[PDB]
């Protein structure tokens, strides 16, 4: 939040009602064919019919598929699951980079369960049983509860009297009972009988507020991969797991199909609504082979989220392969399963807007002669590297007591630091 | 939505919450009681400076509060009313209209009374000078009033008021047919 | 108008008639024709003891210093029990 | 209309209502003795109302209660 | 039978219980401690106004208003904007 | 400044049914024994209710009031030191005393009045204020239409700012008495003896309209006709209390015989259905015009108001006080408000202020006097032995408004 990165000032996509770019707005400049393309990728996520369905993201280094991408992810809000990864990711040490696919696979669908709890707490007053003839026996054990709102009196089955014992209520017990099972459960004295004097600590607790019976909803979002962590290895075998490693685990088909069958009931049930959402896969090109083609079936399932490539490699050979080149590093067969986002270069304009939204993210005041020199550096060199001039320029101003940057500023940390192009020139040299 | 009432707002009404001590119990709250001692009331008298008298009544006070001023005192301030000189009345009051003995009783009245002229008018001795209507006595005040004032505002108008109140008693007096008639016409022209 | 014609005078200001609504006391609502002097309104009020709104009440002093909660009778009486419009809450 | 005649002669007659007259403003006073003792007056009165309706209510509540002690 | 005879006479004497006053006291800190506010949806706030017995006078400012002539006329002076000019 | 401050005064009520007295501060009087006492000419006063009930040779029952004031000061003078030495059982110079008058008395009575309080009771402090003012202050409100119907008159009194507006006093005759005395012609159309409960030894249980089986006290003495008359009178006025009723609306012959009856039982045991002649009664007090030119309560309330500043007509009818016992018969709250909003105007709002109990109507006097004595701004009002000394003439009619 409060740190400010390389997309801090992505807000989201710019677009009208209708569809179309703006040409800067929610701070996004340009791009306008690609982002009305992400938009429509938008509107696909939101439509939650399909599975499985990719786009790419192609384009030249800088031209803001990392922020398009983040934009989608503004777009859809915290609900929908957005899953980040980079391709080198996969190669773990523990388990198998299919593995990896899958386990980010199932991070993008997202889960969300709703719980109804009817519960009945307060503080003991009463636990007179009420005897009667049989057809000592009792019919009924009545408990007296109080909260801040008030006392009310429960007629409670006989059998409640086992868990009564067992909690080893009484009197001066804040205690609550569950509509559904009736068990009850003791949460200690009520601090009411609390003195300075005498040393416990959990066995107190604050007298409730709010009526005495209450009707409590529990929301939760999970991942089916949290489900599956959950399944394959539950929290003295417990004690030798948690002393060794606990290393990821190829989880098995079988649990997954299982986890699939218990999601489904729930969602039969009411109890949970399911949010799937985008898997993003920046720097695809570093996936192998084995991954593009584990990838193939991956994305053909109709349980698989909407997964987002990037690459930027151009013809490119493919990693795991002699000399198979591709035309973005992806096999024609995956390209073949993708949508196709074009990003292209940006004018000289184009640069200075961005370079004044990233200096008024950052908190520079910038001078117009200023802006214009470091738009033009930006058009030599590169945009990312007119971008990061902008702080270390500010602070160079502190420095001289300038409450502004001035091009000298500029001009001097431009003699500081080089880019890219002319330190290939020195080495060169 | 709330609700509005003088003493009470209906005789269902709840009744008020008094505060109190002990409530949770006399238990509880020992200590805070014995770690205390109270002030010593005295049944004794006191000097009220707006009576003119010097009598003395009696309260329940605290002792150290014995012999300061009264507080209810305060309040007492009469509403201004100017008084003339007999050579005063001679030189600029007279009228042929109004008797001195007449005006000073009205005057008087009126320091008795604070301007109420309802009460004034009430309380006029019609018997024994000629019968006034209170726009005439709220005449001659006002008019002394700003004859004084001027020697040494909004000014009255008698007429003004004179047709005010002959208007409110001609609405008052009508007969429910004329009344009829009248709501017959609000609720028609609409 | 005639004879009972409105006639300014220099130096003289007038109180316009009540005619859309009949006037009322002090003590009593302007949707009552009242001034709706604020001394006199009952609004709903909470307690910290016991933590319940104990409905419309106001505050007003006691003979002996004591300030008293006077509360009006309302039908959803019960309903404010249960509850958890201008609603006034102690506070330090 | 006829209406439109029949108000006119009301109004001519000052039987028209809605066209009353103002009231002169008297002159401003401040508040004098007796009208704090009044506004003490009123105050008071709403006191012994209140406490005749509460020492009612408590004396109801205390004996009920020791009607249900002896039950 | 005689356990729903029971619970309609426990019911009955619960009803009874509860159509007594059920508060006649509240404690001195609501009275007197602490101060009674609401605050609306524009974050302002208000406090509850106090009954008090009348307050001494400090200076003329306690202008006298006659309540009984607030029931036929309203307790402003008229503007002069919407005043007819002088006859 | 802060709240009203209490010097121990004393508020007497003197009425012509009951003398109501009691401390300031207090919400009801301590007292109220009957202001009819015995006579016995030498005289030998018997005052209160365990002393008149009992028979006496040559003992007369009489008043210390007249119209609404009092006549026979040596009475008065008996009443009070017995107020005083039973219920007060405190002495006279100790206590300011606050006393309420009629809307009528006349300046030498309040002056002989207030000597007497001076020079006999050695009171430290003394104030007189009107019996409409005090109702209306017991009510909170400080103007008004006070509508009194006692045992003597009832009456209209319009109070504006606190002041009792004598010009609107409207006065008539038909009060308790009245209905006492069309109570007795009722009894004696239908040839009820009316036997005291005093003269009963014992009595045995009959059926309706039986004649009554009952046993007269021996060695009874002889008694003089007042008391007895006066013995009749307070088993009528139990029958009014028990009995009686105002019709909601104009009175019905058909309506009033469809309307159940109610059972009363006479001291002797006997006991009769009074049917529909219970509310003929009490509506002469509303339409005299029947009884075999005196004017309804209601229209002596719309005259007293139309008798008043037409700028203080819309607070009249807006707060309107009914007090007196007399208002305590059945449904008349409810038949006086009917007529008063069928007959008010229609542009000025009428309310009748709500308090409808025996305390609050029959007391209403003691209560408003309690209240201005516990004021604190009240301590500047109190007529001082001090000021009685100059101004024994001048101020007592000056200081009491
Ligand atoms: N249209 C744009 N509007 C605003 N900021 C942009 C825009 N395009 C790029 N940026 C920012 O400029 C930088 C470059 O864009 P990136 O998304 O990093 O480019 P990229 O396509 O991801 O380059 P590669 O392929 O990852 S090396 C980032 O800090 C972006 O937030
Ligand atoms: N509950 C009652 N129901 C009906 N009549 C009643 C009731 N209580 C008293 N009365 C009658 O009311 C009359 C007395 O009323 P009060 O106002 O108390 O008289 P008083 O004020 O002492 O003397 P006056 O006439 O006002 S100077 C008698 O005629 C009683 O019979
Ligand atoms: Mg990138
Ligand atoms: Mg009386």
């Amino acid at each position: 939040t409060q740190r400010i990165a390389s997309h801090s000032h992505v807000k989201g996509l710019g677009l009208d009602e209708s569809g179309l770019a703006k040409q800067a707005a929610s701070g996004l400049v340009g791009q306008e064919n690609a982002r009305e393309a992400c938009g429509v990728i938008v509107e696909l996520i939101k439509s939650k019919k399909m599975a499985g369905r990719a786009v790419l993201l192609a384009g030249p280094p800088g031209t803001g598929k990392t922020a398009l991408a983040l934009a989608i992810a503004q777009e859809l809000g915290s609900k929908v699951p957005f899953c980040p990864m980079v391709g080198s990711e996969v190669y773990s040490t523990e388990i198998k980079k299919t593995e990896v696919l899958m386990e980010n696979f199932r991070r993008a669908i997202g889960l969300r369960i709703k719980e109804t709890k009817e519960v009945y707490e307060g503080e003991v007053t009463e636990l007179t049983p009420c005897e009667t003839e049989n057809p000592k026996t009792i019919s009924h054990v009545i408990i007296g509860l109080k909260t801040a709102k008030g006392t009310k009196q429960l007629k409670l089955d006989p059998s409640i009297f086992e868990s009564l014992q067992k909690e080893r209520v009484e009197a001066g017990d804040v205690i609550y009972i569950e509509a559904n099972s009736g068990a009850v459960k003791r949460q200690g004295r009520c601090d009411t009988y609390a003195t300075e004097f005498d040393l416990e600590a959990e066995e107190y607790v604050p007298l409730p507020k709010g009526d005495v019976h209450k009707k409590k909803e529990i929301i939760q979002d999970v991942t089916l991969h949290d489900l599956d962590v959950a399944n394959a290895r539950p929290q003295i075998l417990s004690m030798m797991g948690q002393l060794m490693k606990p290393k990821k685990t190829e989880i098995t088909d079988k649990l997954r199909g299982e986890i699939n069958k218990v999601v489904n009931k729930y969602i039969d049930q009411g109890i949970a609504e399911l949010v799937p959402g985008v898997l993003f896969v920046d720097e695809v090109h570093m996936l192998d082979i084995e991954c593009f083609t584990y990838l193939h079936r991956a994305l053909e399932s109709s349980i698989a989220p909407i997964v987002i490539f990037a690459s930027n490699r151009g013809n490119c050979v493919i990693r795991g392969t002699e000399d198979i080149t591709s035309p973005h590093g992806i096999p024609l067969d995956l390209l073949d399963r993708v949508m196709i986002i074009r990003t292209m270069l940006y004018t000289p304009q184009e640069m200075k807007q961005i370079i004044k939204i990233r200096a008024q993210t950052e908190g520079i005041n910038i001078s117009e002669e200023a802006l214009n020199h470091l738009g033009e550096i930006g058009t030599k060199t590169t945009l990312r590297y007119s971008v990061q001039l902008l702080t270390p320029a500010n602070l160079l101003a502190k420095i001289n007591g300038k409450d502004s940057i001035e091009k000298e500023h500029v001009e001097e940390i431009s003699e500081l630091f080089y880019d890219a192009k002319s330190s290939a020139k020195i080495l060169a040299d | 939505r709330e609700v509005y009432a003088l003493l009470y707002s209906d005789k269902k009404d709840a009744p008020p919450l008094l505060p109190s001590d002990t409530g949770q119990g006399y238990r509880t709250v020992k200590a805070k009681l014995g770690s205390k001692k109270v002030r010593p009331w005295k049944w004794m008298p006191f000097t009220n400076p707006a009576r003119k008298d010097g009598a003395m009544f009696f309260h329940w006070r605290r002792a150290a509060e014995e012999g300061k001023d009264y507080p209810f005192a305060r309040f007492n301030k009469t509403v201004q009313v100017p008084v003339y000189s007999e050579q005063e009345y001679q030189l600029y009051l007279h009228d042929d209209a109004w008797t001195k003995a007449e005006t000073d009783h009205l005057f008087d009245l009126s320091r008795r009374f604070d301007l109420r002229f309802v009460v004034i008018h009430d309380r006029y001795d019609h018997q024994q000078f000629k019968k006034r209507s209170v726009e005439d006595l709220k005449e001659r005040y006002y008019h002394i009033c700003a004859k004084l004032a001027n020697v040494r505002i909004p000014v009255f108008d008698a007429g003004h008021e004179r047709r005010r109140k002959e208007q409110l008693e001609r609405l008052y007096n009508r007969t429910p047919e004329q009344v009829a008639e009248e709501e017959y016409l609000l609720q028609e022209l609409r | 108008d005639g004879p009972f014609a409105f006639r300014r005078k220099a130096g003289c200001q007038y109180y316009a008639p009540h005619l859309d609504q009949t006037g009322n006391w002090p003590w009593t609502s302007p949707k009552d024709g009242g001034l709706g002097d604020v001394r006199y309104r009952y609004c709903l009020t909470t307690l910290t003891v016991p933590q319940r709104c104990i409905g419309f009440a106001r505050r007003r002093v006691g003979r002996g210093g004591r300030v008293l909660l006077d509360r009006a009778h309302s039908d959803y009486d019960s309903v404010f029990h249960h509850l958890d419009w201008r609603h006034f809450r102690p506070r330090t | 209309n006829q209406v439109h005649q029949r108000i006119a002669e009301l109004r001519k007659a000052g039987l028209w209502s809605q066209r009353r007259l103002p009231k002169l403003q008297e002159a401003p006073r401040p508040k004098s003795h007796w009208d704090y003792l009044l506004e003490e007056m009123q105050w008071m009165a709403t006191d012994f109302a209140q406490e005749r309706r509460w020492k009612v209510a408590a004396a109801k509540k205390l004996v009920r209660t020791v009607v249900r002690h002896h039950e | 039978f005689w356990n729903l005879k029971t619970l309609q006479e426990r019911e009955a004497r619960l009803r009874l219980e509860q159509e007594e006053a059920e508060l006649l006291t509240y404690t001195r800190e609501d009275a007197y401690s602490m101060e009674y506010v609401y605050e609306d949806v524009d974050g302002q706030t208000e406090v509850m106004p106090l009954w008090t017995p009348p307050t001494p006078p400090q200076d003329d400012s306690d202008i006298y208003l006659d309540s009984v002539m607030c029931l036929m006329y309203e307790a402003t002076p008229i503007p002069e904007a919407k005043l007819p000019p002088v006859y | 400044v802060y709240g009203g401050d209490e010097v121990g005064a004393l508020v007497f009520d003197i009425g012509s049914y009951t003398v109501r007295a009691g401390y300031a501060g207090e919400d009801c009087p301590k007292v109220d024994f009957p202001t009819a006492i015995g006579m016995v000419v030498e005289p030998t006063y018997y005052i209160d209710t365990n002393a008149l009930r009992v028979p006496r040779e040559n003992m007369e029952a009489i008043s210390p009031l007249k119209n609404g004031m009092v006549e026979d000061w040596d009475s008065f003078q008996a009443i009070l030191d017995h107020t005083y030495k039973m219920h007060v059982k405190s002495e006279a110079s100790l206590h300011p005393v606050l006393m309420s008058e009629a809307p009528w008395n006349t300046r030498a009575k309040r002056e002989k009045l207030t000597e007497l309080m001076f020079e006999h009771y050695n009171i430290p402090a003394f104030f007189l204020c009107k019996t409409a003012v005090l109702t209306a202050f017991a009510n909170g409100r400080s103007t008004g239409l006070i509508l009194d119907s006692g045992a003597t008159h009832t009456t209209a009194i319009p109070v504006h700012d606190g002041y009792v507006l004598q010009q609107g006093i409207v006065k008539s005759p038909l009060a308790g008495d009245f209905i006492t005395m069309q109570c007795r012609e009722l009894f004696q159309e239908m040839n009820i003896e009316l036997v005291p409960p005093y003269m009963i030894a014992s009595k045995e249980a009959v059926r309706e309209g039986s004649p009554a089986n009952w046993k007269r006290k021996e060695k009874l003495p002889q008694v003089t006709r007042s008391w007895h008359n006066y013995m009749c009178n307070c088993v009528i006025q139990d029958f009014q209390a028990s009995v009686l009723q105002v019709s909601d609306s104009t009175y019905d012959e058909q309506v009033a015989a469809q309307m159940p009856t109610v059972h009363y039982e006479f001291p002797n045991g006997y006991n009769c259905d009074f049917g529909a002649e219970r509310l003929k009664i009490p509506e002469g007090l509303f339409d005299p015009s029947n009884v075999k030119t005196m004017l309804g309560v209601s229209h002596v309330v719309t005259t007293s108001v139309g008798m008043c500043d037409i700028d203080i007509r819309p607070g009249l009818y807006g707060s309107v006080i009914v007090a007196g016992g007399n208002t305590l018969i059945q449904s008349f709250t409810d038949r006086l408000n009917r007529e008063l909003s069928q007959k008010t105007p229609p542009s000025m709002r009428l309310k009748l202020i709500a308090n409808n109990t025996t305390v609050e109507r029959r007391f209403s006097s003691w209560i408003g006097g309690s209240i201005l004595a516990s004021l604190g701004t009240f301590q500047q009002m109190w007529i001082s032995k001090q000021e009685y000394e100059e101004g024994g003439k001048q101020c007592v009619e000056r200081k009491c408004p």
